[PDB]
């Protein structure tokens, strides 16, 4: 079987957009839609 | 007939080819790293089997 090798260093690797998604001002809108008339919008090129 | 015979006058050497498998591939399996892969957190729950 195999008890030799064990991983110790984690490699991690993520695109480097930095720029943070727009939750407080999704979130934070004025006013919201009617559920009647629910509005969807793309998020993208952000971290969440 | 009650009373009649044939004799073979002559005769044939014949030779037959017989195959037989005697063998097979010998397999071998890690049931750890076919079940698992490499995860640790799957094979930690293989040892509850
Ligand atoms: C069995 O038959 C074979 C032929 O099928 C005989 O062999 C032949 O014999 C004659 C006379 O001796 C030759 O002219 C031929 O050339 C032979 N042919 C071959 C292929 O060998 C054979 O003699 C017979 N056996 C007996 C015991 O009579
Ligand atoms: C929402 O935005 C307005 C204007 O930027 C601000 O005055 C208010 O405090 C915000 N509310 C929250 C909960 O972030």
């Amino acid at each position: 079987s195999n008890f030799r090798v064990s991983p110790t260093k984690e490699v991690v690797r993520f695109p480097n957009i930095t720029n943070l998604c727009p939750f407080g001002e999704v979130f934070n809108a004025t006013t919201f839609p009617s559920v009647y008339a629910w509005e969807r919008t793309r998020i993208s090129d952000c971290v969440a | 007939s009650n009373n009649t015979i044939a004799i073979p006058t002559n005769f044939s050497i014949s030779v037959t080819t017989e195959v037989m498998p005697v063998s097979m591939a010998k397999t071998s399996v890690d049931c750890t790293m076919y079940i698992c892969g490499d995860s640790t957190e799957c094979s930690n729950l293989l040892l509850q089997y």
